[PDB]
């Protein structure tokens, strides 16, 4: 599971980014 | 349906998007400069897209729409001719059939395998993808370019530290007209050094750091940048660039230090004020030792975490890069491997 806690970090550190980084999800109408 | 069948095709076949009547599933803006967004249309699917396989199979679809797209905006066509490549993609007939068979599966993995081979084919012999990974890792990453960047420093020594001690008043129109001099001398066949821009942040490498990180903090308020054209800004995205300039702000940061330390270092032994000595000194060995075992220390600290860091995470992630894009299948999949090597640099 430590493997996996360490993918888990950097999945939240990529998440955190990619936030940061202008949120290129978007919803339109 | 016939006429649904038949948009589908077009779309699955040339990414052509010909929705007069707000009935297809997905439609483009522009009907940023350069990248338009794409708008899936709920309300007109043809399915719940609610799983991840239906999720993936309706970005599969979008994926190849928007590589037919960009390789007919590429290409100055207005569709694409199937002699192209040696896939073919039939035309749908019956919607039941489809709907309840594989058959549509079957279509669009095919249509977006010949999708991303034209793709890679494109970008690999024309925009040549090898020549442009190694620019940036030049540029960004110091592979095999830390020459040009300690020239840099050792050019503009005096002018870094000044603008570093100084406010936001000073002037770096100096330090500017360097770097595009040696922009200007540097080749032109170089499109990312010759497309290099230098920038001023008011933030601080630590500033930026813990701004974008969970961790606590005038120095150091240089950086460069890449303005990513079309059709290359759909792949190289703005968070990739990003992480380029903080890896380059780091990198920066240890050569200028390692420059002071070899400076100092010279200072100490080329001196003769230094290296002189008698008059019943009995403080040699007590301050010119001291401060020499002190710089030797520093020295054996910081070159040594530079080896470690430039061995085994710089090296390791030019290597995973230089042989993953050997026979390539997806464009996408080598960005993503991409980014997932940047992530794994900074959680480190």
């Amino acid at each position: 599971q430590e493997v996996r806690e360490h993918q888990m970090k950097k999945e939240r550190f990529d998440r955190a980014l990619e936030s940061k980084l202008l949120g290129k999800r978007h919803i339109t109408y | 349906s016939q006429d649904y069948c038949t948009m589908l095709y077009e779309w699955l076949t040339q990414g052509i998007l010909n929705d007069p009547y707000q009935e297809f599933m997905t439609y483009d803006d522009l009907e940023r400069a350069w990248d338009t967004q794409y708008f899936i249309r709920k309300d007109v699917l043809l399915r719940d897209c609610d799983s991840e396989e239906d999720k993936n199979l309706l970005f599969k679809m979008l994926r190849t729409g928007i590589l037919l797209k960009v390789v007919r905006a590429s290409l100055q066509i207005p569709t694409i001719p199937s002699n192209s490549s040696d896939i073919t993609i039939q035309e749908i007939n019956d919607f039941a059939d489809l709907m309840e068979g594989s058959n549509l599966e079957l279509y669009v993995d095919k249509c977006y395998s010949r999708a991303n081979e034209i793709f890679l084919k494109l970008f690999f012999q024309g925009y040549d993808l090898i020549n442009v990974l190694k620019h940036l890792q030049q540029i960004f990453l110091g592979y095999q370019s830390g020459h040009n960047v300690l020239k840099f420093l050792t050019k503009n020594m005096g002018e870094l530290t000044k603008h570093y001690r100084n406010d936001n008043n000073a002037n770096y129109d100096k330090l500017l007209q360097n770097f595009e001099l040696e922009r200007q001398s540097e080749n032109p066949n170089n499109l990312m050094r010759q497309l290099l821009m230098i920038q001023f942040d008011t933030e601080t490498l630590p500033q930026v750091l813990s701004h974008y990180l969970q961790i606590y903090p005038a120095i150091y308020h240089l950086k460069f940048d890449i303005n990513i054209p079309y059709p290359l800004n759909i792949i190289i995205s703005r968070t990739c660039m990003i992480k380029y300039q903080i890896i380059l702000r780091y990198q920066l940061v240890l050569q200028y230090h390692s420059r002071l330390l070899d400076e100092t270092w010279m200072d100490l032994n080329k001196t003769p004020s230094w290296k002189y000595r008698g008059y019943s000194h009995t403080v040699k060995r007590r301050i010119v030792r001291a401060t020499r075992v002190l710089h030797a220390k520093m020295n054996h600290f910081i070159k040594t975490i530079m080896e470690y860091f430039n061995q085994n995470v710089i090296d390791k992630e030019v290597y995973s890069l230089e042989k993953c894009y050997r026979n390539p299948t997806l464009a996408v999949a080598i960005q993503n491997e991409l980014e997932g090597g940047l992530t794994n640099i900074m959680t480190n």
